[PDB]
């Protein structure tokens, strides 16, 4: 070791594994001065390490004695050279035929366990073909090891084209036979080949209508009929029949191949159905970009972009549009932060021709604003009149029950369909306080709340159901977009509260409060256990009546509220537990009440768990404010987190 | 009848152009002018024994299946209800075999192509009957194996998945919070499949929720602790998996598994599996330590060849986190929380919760374990010294009240000394000089090895475990603690017991003299 000739030293430790005359203590010493000189530098040296980490293990198998963590490490990424080094050290060690039943019993079953602990299988034979492995365990168990481990990642197959008896006697039986083929077809060209054959055979049959299940818009139906030529016709309905309903089930490669297929075919044509076309192949990738190449935040592919850039200033009047396509490039371009095209780049005809448009570029203007102290206002203000107009009624009659009468630019049902179709946090964030902020003009804490106007013009024809369902679904929605969004679940909890869901109340502010700490690991932020937050949760289990956990609670909040601690621990109809939550209060006041309480009561049981619970060093008024201090949050901690478990 | 007499052999091609005609014109009938549907009182009537239609198909006979397939695709086609999501639960709850499986994969592809979201209709079928007393536990356990294949079959995907676009793994991804209750199932078929299908079964894209995350990871542990309670060390791999994969959605996710694991260990249940008291086999102690030692390295190691001799770096917050769980479950009030060490003077203060401690270490030789591993980052150990302290102070006053003349009549106190050094130099609490002090401890009588502990406790005073004096080396990302740097760092004055001691006992001590050398 002074030398430096490590090599020999694991060859010592190869061989007193068979006598064990070095001392097991100095093993391990080595082995963490060997690891110490590994983690300064000579990467070298990591070789050694496993080397000498590989030897103990197997001497402490052999002495029946556990795994090192150093072991399981460094079989974290299994190699071949470690694993044929321990196999080695392994056979080399166990003196076969002279070890007793008690070596070769313990060196067997550490190696099942080492097989045990390998993700790759072959590492698993290369163990299990090793001589060592086959010679110590059984004949039996080695192949109950294998196929046990096997049926670890078996390997599947399912027939995925459905079945056909497909037994051509009859023309009927052809033609159905065709028809079927067709419709479990998925292939453009196979469909294309199909309807030329089923043209070929018949006369003047169509089969654009031979399955109900394919659907095409009324938009288009029009100019898809009034194809001269038939097959054609044919062709191009079935193509877009099954690149829609491809796209309705995920299957976006076989769509794509679908619509470009048909692409290609009708540019001969007509140039309608090329421009109605262009529109769909713009949709269609706008949703598998957002589908696939989205879902973990990169951005689009900038050729995206451009196609719905001139897409929204086509201005074409004759080709049939579709306002879907034209709300999905709004979505496209608000999601990813494309606020700049949106505010000054886009064309002042298409704010007063789409209402998407409007809404789009209020919204982002009311984004970028953001910092602004004063500059926000001007559009939170606007979009904050064309929203409450959106939710109004002009003239029994409910927005909801109607879906008509309303003074916005687009309906209700159409706003919250648009707003579904946003995935960026900042503007989804943005439309929750401005739809809050219309939640309580005629409470619920939720960021960025003082850039809308207070005063409202037409208080009375503001259909409010309509405005609460929006805004129960939208947080429905955003907690579904983001589960670990602590301020979300507070106004969910918050909503819970008012609407006197006291459980769900308590339950998401619990949610909260696992998302701003970490399941209470951490000392939950103020901001988030606000008084607020701290004093509805405190209500929620009054009016549940857990009131030893408004006593707890009633303490989490920066003063700790007495009054209606000491309220609710006189109350006897609890139904939280009320001694054993008493270790949750670090309070002496609180305890001390609790003391009186059971002793003004006769509960002498009570009272002496109270007054021990007061007797701690650690409760001690007098510790010098760091003990005391370390005390609180740990209780807080932990009575979150057993509030954690009654409700989430 | 009709199929049974189309296998008179001029009856039986009779009866088979018979089927193959009713099955072209049911396909004819079922989907067509595409003004209402059209009827057929035929299907009107197989809608209620569609799961009857759906076991005579999973026969599979000679030409059974094809024609029986054929009608349950045109029954799904027709039935308005769509009962094709139907078809393919009781499929899925009821094939037995990958090719039983294989009828439900060419339903959906007959279905796919017509019908669309067949799959989470039918999983959702399947679970709302095995959560009540529906789809009787075998039933269960055959649908959650069965989804299992299936969100396996995706993952592993190829033409087959691809073409049949069914998002397996996907579709399963939104039930997570139904197969969770099910690893509370007391069905232990139904549980562990369950375990699997969770532990595969792909986490929600955007991320799991406190109550879904919690949720899971209670679920997951409980099937961890129950099939290592009942199964051993080979069957946890289903809870493992979905307890590491929930440790990786995020840090809380992580955290979160890991204290729920050590909660539920250390827990009074769950512990005669590890050596805990209140006769075991050893080799089954020992290897299910290796057991939860592997999910606990699995979870703690940072995810992602630096050479093929060396290990993945155990991450410093991890092991953190499993040093605080271990604190908080061995010594809770922590009234010295504080991380450098007090006067010695002080240990007479804490006789009461040093003892605590120490006899907790006694009853559950686990804690000696979560000790190396938490020591294995270097920075982690610093916040057991709470731990390290009360158990040197029990070892002192034990050593104080020994009044064997040597040590090997107190083995347990013995190897708790030999122990806590080696934790504490492996964590870099302690300098190499100091630290291969335990190695002699065998030796000694018990007021050498006291002055030695004593030695340990001052240079923990002088130095203190502390994790700022850890300097993080970027070149290896690992924490280094230079003892050189911290001045004194390799035991100036502390090395002066241990050398006075060896010189003692030099006639036994002088071939250990190379432990105790300066460099």
């Amino acid at each position: 070791l002074r030398s430096g000739n490590y090599q020999e030293v694991i060859q010592i430790f190869i061989e007193d594994n068979l006598t064990l005359s070095l001392p097991v203590q100095f093993r391990q010493s080595v082995l963490r001065e060997l690891f110490k000189k590994a983690q300064q530098g000579n990467e070298a040296l990591d070789e050694i390490c496993f080397k000498v980490c590989a030897c103990n293990t197997v001497r402490d198998i052999l002495e029946g004695r556990t795994i090192s963590v150093q072991f399981n490490q460094l079989f974290l990424r299994p190699n071949k050279e470690k694993i044929d080094f321990l196999l080695e050290v392994c056979s080399r060690s166990v003196n076969l035929e002279k070890a007793s039943e008690s070596l070769k019993g313990n060196m067997a079953a550490f190696l099942k366990n080492v097989c045990l602990g390998l993700e790759d299988l072959q590492y698993v034979f290369m163990i299990s073909s090793h001589e060592l492995f086959i010679t110590l365990l059984k004949d039996e168990e080695r192949k109950l090891l294998v196929d046990q481990m096997r049926k670890r990642s078996p390997r599947v197959n399912l027939c995925i084209k459905p079945v056909t008896s497909f037994y051509p006697a009859s023309a009927s039986v052809n033609i159905g036979q065709l028809e079927h083929q067709l419709i479990l077809s998925v292939d453009p060209w196979r469909i294309r080949q199909i309807l030329i054959e089923l043209h070929g055979m018949t006369s003047e049959r169509q089969f654009w209508t031979v399955s109900n299940k394919w659907e095409v818009p009324s938009v288009y139906s029009g100019v898809i009929l009034g194809i001269k030529d038939n097959l054609t016709r044919d062709l191009v309905y079935i193509l877009m029949a099954k690149g829609l309903h491809c796209s309705t089930v995920k299957d976006f490669s076989h769509a794509k191949q679908l619509f470009a297929a048909c692409l290609e075919l009708v540019t001969e044509f007509s140039p309608k159905l090329r421009q109605v076309m262009l529109n769909e192949m713009l949709l269609l990738d706008i949703h598998t970009h957002e589908a696939g190449t989205g879902q973990a935040g990169e951005r689009p592919p900038s050729d995206l972009i451009s196609r719905v850039r001139g897409y929204l200033e086509m201005r074409l009047p004759d080709i049939p549009l579709r306002q879907v396509i034209a709300e999905e490039c709004v979505a496209f371009m608000l999601n990813w932060r494309e606020n700049e095209y949106l505010t000054l780049q886009v064309p002042a005809f298409l704010l007063q021709s789409n209402p998407y448009v409007k809404l789009g570029q209020l919204l982002a203007a009311t984004c970028k604003e953001l910092p602004g102290p004063k500059e926000s206002r001007r559009t939170a203000k606007d979009l904050w009149e064309v929203v409450v107009q959106i939710c109004s009624v002009s003239s029994r009659v409910s927005l909801i029950k109607q879906r008509e009468s309303t003074l916005g630019i687009m309906y209700r049902s159409e706003l919250l369909s648009f707003i579904k179709k946003l995935r960026e946090p900042l503007v989804l964030t943005i439309i929750l306080s401005l739809f809050v902020k219309l939640h309580n003009v005629r409470d619920i804490t939720a960021e960025h709340i003082s850039i809308w106007p207070s005063s409202i013009p037409n208080l009375q024809s503001v259909d409010f159901e309509a405005v609460a369902i929006t805004v129960k679904e939208l947080v429905r929605y955003t907690l579904s977009i983001n589960p670990n969004n602590h301020s979300w679940l507070i106004i969910q909890a918050d909503i819970y509260f008012a609407t006197n869901q006291y459980s769900a109340a308590l339950h998401y502010y619990l949610q909260a409060g696992a998302v701003c700490s970490d399941f209470f690991n951490k000392a939950v932020p103020p901001d988030v256990y606000t008084d607020q937050v701290i004093k509805r949760m405190i209500k929620c289990c009054s009016l549940l009546n857990c009131h030893t956990q408004v006593a707890i609670l009633c303490q989490f909040l920066r003063e700790i509220d007495y009054k209606t601690a000491f309220k609710s621990l006189q109350e006897q109809n609890s139904h939280d537990a009320m001694d054993s939550y008493y270790d949750y209060i670090w309070d002496v006041t609180i305890l001390e009440y609790l003391t009186y309480l059971h002793h003004k009561r006769g509960e002498t049981d009570k009272r002496q768990i109270a007054i021990k619970a007061i007797g701690q060093t650690e409760l001690n008024a007098s510790n010098p404010e760091e003990v005391l201090q370390l005390a609180a949050q740990r209780r807080k901690k932990k009575f979150l987190q057993a509030m954690a478990k009654l409700y989430f | 009848f009709l199929v049974d007499t189309a296998m008179p052999d001029t009856v039986r091609e009779a009866c088979d152009r018979l089927i193959q005609l009713l099955l072209l014109h049911l396909q004819k009938l079922v989907h067509h002018r595409g003004p209402p549907p059209r009827l057929v009182p035929f299907l009107d009537a197989l809608k209620n024994h569609v799961g009857e239609l759906c076991g005579e198909t999973l026969r599979l006979e000679r030409k059974r299946f094809l024609w029986q397939h054929q009608l349950l695709g045109l029954l799904s086609v027709y039935t308005r209800p769509s009962c094709g999501p139907e078809a393919l639960g009781h499929l899925l709850s009821r094939a037995r075999s990958p090719e039983e499986l294989s009828l439900a994969t060419q339903l959906y592809a007959g279905l796919v192509v017509s019908l669309s979201g067949l799959l989470p209709l039918a999983f959702r079928s399947c679970l709302a009957r095995v959560h009540a007393g529906t789809l009787q536990p075998p039933f269960t356990a055959r649908f959650l194996r069965n989804l299992a294949l299936l969100v396996g079959w995706e993952q592993q995907g190829g033409e087959g998945p691809a073409a049949l676009g069914a998002h397996f793994g996907e579709s399963a991804s939104a039930h997570l919070s139904d197969l969770a209750p099910l690893l509370l199932h007391p069905e232990e078929e139904v549980a562990e499949a369950a375990a699997s299908l969770l532990a595969i079964c792909p986490f929600p894209s955007e991320a799991l929720s406190p109550s879904q995350l919690l949720g899971l990871v209670r679920a997951g542990v409980h099937r961890f602790f129950a099939s290592l309670r009942l199964h051993g060390p080979p069957g946890v791999a289903s809870a493992c998996q979905l307890l590491t994969r929930l440790s990786q959605t995020s840090p809380a996710g992580l955290k979160a598994v890991l204290q729920l694991l050590v909660e539920g260990a250390l827990h009074r249940g769950n512990t005669e599996l590890f050596g805990g008291q209140v006769s075991r086999n050893q080799q089954e102690v020992i290897y299910n330590t290796q057991s939860l030692l592997s999910l606990l390295v699995h979870c703690c190691s940072a995810p992602g060849c630096g050479e093929c001799w060396g290990a993945p770096i155990l991450s410093p917050e991890a092991a953190k986190a499993v040093a605080v769980t271990l604190v908080e479950s061995v010594c809770p009030d922590a009234a010295g929380a504080e991380l450098a060490w007090p006067p010695e003077e002080h240990a007479r203060a804490t006789v009461e919760r040093d003892l605590r401690i120490g006899r907790r270490f006694r009853e559950q030789p686990l804690l000696f374990e979560l000790l190396k591993l938490v020591a294995a980052a270097p920075p982690a150990l610093c916040y057991c010294s709470v731990l390290l302290r009360g158990l040197l102070a029990a070892l002192l006053g034990h050593w104080e009240a020994s009044r064997h003349p040597d040590t090997t009549h107190s083995p347990w106190h013995l190897e708790a000394s030999c122990t806590l050094v080696a934790v504490m130099a492996e964590g870099s609490l302690l300098p190499p000089a100091l630290g291969n002090m335990h190695e002699v401890f065998s030796q000694l009588a018990p007021f050498e090895v006291r002055l030695l502990l004593l030695s340990v406790w001052g240079f923990l005073r002088e130095h203190g475990p502390l994790p700022q004096k850890f300097i993080f080396q970027s070149e290896r990302g690992r924490f280094i603690r230079d003892f050189s740097r911290e001045g004194g760092g390799e035991g100036g004055p502390h090395l002066a017991v241990l050398h006075s001691v060896l010189h003692r006992n030099i006639d036994r001590l002088g071939l250990f003299s190379g432990r105790f050398q300066a460099p």
